[PDB]
């Protein structure tokens, strides 16, 4: 009964329980730097930019793959 | 403006309506001991997606919370209790119950997010309380730190939403007892970080009539605080800091009596520039200002 | 009619019951450790004759219920805890006015009753739950009655009838009896979810019976029809002990509580959610309440455990109805303004309201947020782009502001260098005062070190936090994170570095993998593989919390749009339905 990591964009902690669990609330993390976020938010952010949302990062966590 | 009347379907008078943080949901309470939650769709239809009995007496107010702590609500009622409700993965479950109250409970309001999950409650005997919840993931454990008495009988409370570091937490309370006396009816309580105790800061002694509702104004970058008080006429004050409890510089900026009745409720907008009053004539006015600090009118909307 | 004023007097011991005469001048009060009578006076009530004669206490001294006979003023009845019923004859010259002593009951006797017309009928029950009847002709009074339930609480005669009375039982059922047929039951039903503490009849109607329970409920029952029915449902803030009905008012009731609550409440059936009248004179628990006159709704008689007897007048009630705010208000983010008010201000025509969301204003905020340029170009083009963004929206002063900044700081026997700094600072402060925290932050970010060394550090945090909160209200996430990335203050930057790094594992060996790399240190396997493309995932990696299967962000999103099955083939309905 202790919090899980929080999204880097919406700043609200993750979690998952007629779709009771939509795709946009699934976990996601860059495998090279391990900076997580939601699904919808990250798919939104990584369209106009190319850099990790968390500050002081240098990874380009879409162009790697 | 335009009207979009909605069938609330309440057997008793509606006593409060409150909006959520994002502005998409809605909460209503009534003397029929029921609280309803309304959602809206892309088609602009307000439909109720929740209804349940919450107390054993008339329910006065209901307020929302920041959605960083989840979907949390609060309530106050005539049966001398206050409860906190939670939405879970879809009905609402009672999480706690505040019982320590000699007389009826009038108002309950939350606190700004930057200082945690706090609750303030006022009663009809004179005492006001401030609770807390140290673990934000265990909402069935509330502690009681402060307990302030304010002589007269309380009827309304309001926090200060200022998030500046230089502004100390401060809460203002006003009475609504109409006796043949002439005492002050609005008081301000600050909080000194050293003694770790709330204390009186200033009192507006120019108010000798009952007060029904008070409401601060969102700060959003200003260097002073603006307060609105609802009485036989609508009043607006301004307090500035100068340079122990802080001593302000109290002024006045408005005194309007375009209602020919007694004002009941006041409220501000999101930015903090337009007020919205409501009296016994059923007319909701709005009051803006100009660059010459003269407060004008902008609506007779009814 | 009866005349007087509200007044109180102090007794010596707490009282548990009270009774009054038909003359409405002397009140008789009984208790566990007190027994006396008082004569009511318009100036001040005075005692008439106490019943505590003789220093020797008895098992019948602790009287729980007292009743004044409705036929003769010389007869009084007492119910004791020792299962003994002691009648009193006021005409006896001796101080001990006892007339008949009777001790059939073993448990504590709860209630007693007098026949409205007959002068020799008394009906009492004990805590033993067996119902027993009485005769005052000194004949064979033994007609005891089979309750067949828990302990009896209250029994009252029907004034309209002659041989019918009510009986309530702690099991949760109310049984209506008859006295001509002592063999079989007439009427039985379940009234409350728990014990029933009172039951009264209608002084005018012949088919109205209201019973109160421990579940904070008072309901009215009708016996006219062949089936019992309920019309009224009045909710109280505490349990109800006994109910008295207002004479000459068919739609008024009076109730009192026994724990927690101490006030006296008056209710109307047509308004089952709000009280008609209520008094706060008493301090302790109100215990014995009765109407002074069977036709005068003016004066009320009441008593409590605080050893005092008080009288109240109807016009002196404190009215909460006259101190209730009838309307509500609330603003909104988009500009809407809900508003509800009493119907009459916009038997009774004012028992409702009408929600009315007065819709139709801040589209200049999100539009400017979505296209402002803050980094990625040198200063001149950044200023020009924002000037155009302001221009098309119609805001001119902002456009000249941006253009003057471009002029003020780009591409200059000249002006002194630090000439315009004060004006820049004042412009920022002025923009902050009006509440336009959107332009201040943008100018701060665009300029940077050329202005960051002139504004106090506690003000910048205020501006940044207010702007971020406003943006998060409208759900503009990318812009908010963009601000958090290039904030000028260290406090704002470290906002997104608070528990935003995950730790991963390897489901084969359960060991935790290191930070950089895609191979396992023990299995020598590739723990990250796409369930669809069967390649190595080095970048983003989606996941599921029901079966721990996932892969590339776009592959799973594309496949799962059509099918609702886990790609790995584990028969799990990922993302339910
Ligand atoms: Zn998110
Ligand atoms: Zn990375
Ligand atoms: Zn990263
Ligand atoms: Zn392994
Ligand atoms: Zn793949
Ligand atoms: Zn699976
Ligand atoms: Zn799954």
């Amino acid at each position: 009964r202790k919090p899980l990591p929080r999204c880097a964009l919406c700043l609200i902690n993750m979690g998952t329980p007629k779709k009771l669990a939509q795709f946009n609330n699934w976990f996601t993390w860059c495998h090279n730097c391990r900076h997580g976020g939601h699904a919808g938010h990250m798919l939104s952010w990584f369209r106009d930019h190319a850099e990790c949302p968390v500050s002081a990062c240098t990874c380009k966590c879409m162009q790697l793959d | 403006f335009v009207a979009r009347s909605i069938a609330a379907d309440h057997k008793d008078l509606i006593h409060d309506v409150s909006f959520d943080f994002h502005g998409r949901r809605m909460a209503t309470c009534s003397s029929d001991q029921s609280v309803k939650v309304w959602d809206k769709s892309e088609s602009g239809d307000w439909h109720c997606t929740a209804s349940w009995k919450t107390h054993s007496g008339s329910v006065w107010r209901v307020t929302w919370a920041h959605p960083e702590f989840g979907q949390v609500l609060a309530s106050c009622s005539f049966d001398r209790t206050a409860a906190v409700w939670e939405e879970i993965v879809s009905h609402w479950v009672k999480r706690t119950t505040l019982v320590d109250s000699r007389t009826s409970v009038t108002d309950v309001k939350f606190a700004p997010k930057h200082m945690g999950l706090m609750l303030a409650t006022c009663s009809a005997d004179g005492i006001v309380r401030i609770y807390e919840a140290p673990d934000v993931m265990n909402l069935s454990q509330w502690s009681l730190q402060h307990e302030i008495s304010c002589k007269l009988s309380c009827s309304c409370i309001s926090w200060n939403p200022s998030s500046s570091r230089a502004h100390s937490p401060m809460i203002a309370v006003g009475s609504d007892d109409s006796s043949p006396n002439a005492m002050a009816k609005v008081q301000i309580f600050e909080y000194n970080e050293n003694t770790r105790k709330y204390a009186k800061a200033e009192t507006l002694m120019t108010v000798t009539d009952p007060v029904h509702d008070i409401a601060f104004a969102p700060n959003l970058g200003r260097s002073f605080h603006i307060l609105a008080i609802a009485t036989k006429d609508v009043r607006i004050f301004t307090l500035k800091p100068v340079r122990g409890p802080t001593k302000f510089e109290i002024h006045i900026v408005a005194q309007f009596d375009n209602h020919n009745s007694q004002v009941w409720r006041v409220s501000w907008n999101i930015t903090g520039t337009v007020l919205a009053s409501s009296g016994d004539d059923g007319c909701v006015r709005l009051w803006k200002a100009n660059y010459m600090d003269n407060w004008k009118c902008t609506g007779i909307l009814k | 009619v009866l005349t007087g004023r509200t007044m109180h007097c102090h007794l010596d011991a707490p009282a548990n019951a009270i009774s009054v005469c038909r003359d409405a001048a002397q009140v008789v009060v009984a208790g566990r450790s007190i027994f006396k009578i008082y004569a009511i006076e318009e100036e001040q009530f005075v005692e008439k004759l106490n019943l505590r004669v003789g220093r020797k206490p008895s098992l019948n001294l602790s009287c729980a219920d007292v009743v004044w006979h409705q036929m003769d003023e010389n007869l009084l009845a007492t119910a004791a805890t020792n299962g003994v019923v002691v009648t009193w004859n006021l005409g006896r010259p001796s101080r001990n006015k006892q007339d008949q002593l009777f001790t059939e009951h073993k448990r504590t006797v709860n209630k007693v009753c007098f026949h409205p017309t007959e002068a020799h009928v008394l009906l009492s029950g004990s805590q033993d739950g067996f119902m027993k009847c009485f005769d005052l002709r000194r004949k064979d009074s033994v007609s005891t009655f089979s309750g067949q339930s828990e302990s009896v609480r209250d029994v009252q005669f029907s004034i309209r009838d002659y041989f019918t009375f009510a009986s309530t039982f702690e099991n949760g059922n109310v049984q209506l009896w008859d006295i001509r047929r002592p063999d079989r039951c007439e009427r039985m039903f379940t009234a409350h979810n728990g014990p029933v503490f009172c039951c009264d009849w209608h002084p005018e109607d012949r088919g109205w019976l209201a019973t109160g329970g421990r579940d904070k409920m008072v309901k009215v029952w009708d016996m006219t029809t062949h089936r019992a029915k309920e019309m009224h449902c009045v909710q109280t803030i505490a349990s109800v002990a006994r109910v008295k009905w207002r004479p000459e008012c068919r739609h008024h009731l009076a109730t009192c509580s026994m724990m927690v609550d101490h006030n006296i409440y008056v209710w109307d059936v047509r308004r089952p959610f709000v009280p008609a009248a209520m008094f706060e004179e008493h301090r302790d628990v109100t215990t014995g309440i009765a109407w002074r006159h069977p036709h005068d709704p003016s004066f009320l008689l009441s008593g409590s455990k605080d050893s005092s007897l008080c009288q109240h007048l109807f016009r002196d009630a404190s009215q909460p109805v006259e101190r209730a705010n009838p309307e509500g208000l609330c603003y909104g983010l988009f500009g809407d303004l809900a508003f509800a008010a009493k119907e009459s201000l916009v038997f009774a025509g004012l028992a409702s309201s009408a929600l009315s969301v007065f819709e139709t204003g801040m589209r200049w905020f999100v539009d400017t947020a979505e296209r402002y340029a803050l980094a990625g170009r040198p200063l001149a083009e950044l200023c020009d782009h924002n000037a155009k963004v302001a221009r098309e929206l119609g805001r001119n002063q902002v456009a000249q502001t941006w253009t003057m900044l471009r002029i003020i700081y780009c591409s200059p026997s000249r002006l002194p260098p630090d000439f315009f700094g004060v004006l820049v600072r004042d412009m920022l402060h002025f923009y902050a005062e009006q509440g336009d925290v959107q332009m201040a932050v943008s100018v701060l970010i665009v300029l940077g070190e050329r202005v960051r060394k002139d504004i106090d550090e506690q003000t910048q945090e205020h501006w940044y936090t207010s702007y971020i909160d406003l943006l998060q209200r409208f759900r503009l996430w990318n812009v908010s994170n963009e601000v958090v990335k290039l904030s000028t203050s260290r406090a704002v930057s470290c906002l997104n570095q608070a528990s935003t790094t995950l730790h991963v594992n390897c489901s084969h060996c359960k060991r935790p993998m290191s930070s950089r790399g895609w191979v396992c240190d023990r299995c020598h396997r590739c723990a990250s593989m796409c369930a669809v493309c069967h390649h190595v995932v080095k970048g983003l990696f989606v996941w599921c919390q029901g079966c721990s299967h996932g892969g590339h962000l776009q592959h799973i999103m594309k496949w799962l749009e059509g099918s609702s099955h886990c790609p790995a083939g584990c028969g799990h309905l990922c993302e339910y339905s």
